[PDB]
């Protein structure tokens, strides 16, 4: 019982870093995407 | 098309940090209900 | 008898040290099977995703 329940514990833990991961990924390459859209957007489009 | 994109990527981020933070919840109250469990394996283990 | 006091001594040293190493070895097997448990747990969570 301790066992399988710690092996749960440490599943969901290990999907906690697992999103946390994901959410760093996905941020990141947002951000990323964020960038060169803040970066074209803004190309000409101020001028005018 | 590029703020469509980040705006999908962006919901799908937010969709992750609420499950985050209600598996951060559930994995805290699932350890708090495990340690009882721990305690009584390593009684179980010394009255052995 | 100081020499069989000696000889009991180390007797019950050798057997408490085979008795710790095989219970060890034992509970070194059972964190092994453990984590091969563990790891089949994240090998099938990993086949369910």
């Amino acid at each position: 019982l301790l066992r399988d329940v710690k092996s749960r514990f440490e599943k969901e833990k290990s999907n906690q870093a697992e999103a946390q991961s994901n959410i760093d990924q996905g941020r990141k390459k947002v951000d990323a995407l964020n960038k060169t859209i803040a970066h074209l957007e803004e190309e000409l489009t101020k001028e005018m | 098309s590029k703020i469509n994109e980040r705006k999908n990527q962006e919901q799908a981020i937010a969709s992750y940090e609420a499950a985050k933070e209600e598996l951060g919840l559930k994995i805290e109250q699932i350890a708090q209900e495990a340690q009882p469990i721990k305690e009584q394996y390593d009684s179980t283990k010394l009255a052995l | 008898v100081e020499e069989l006091t000696e000889k009991c001594s180390l007797k019950t040293d050798e057997f408490l040290k085979a008795k710790e190493k095989i219970n060890e070895i034992f509970e070194k097997l059972n964190t092994i099977r453990d984590e091969v448990i563990k790891k089949k747990n994240q090998n099938e969570y990993y086949r369910g995703r």
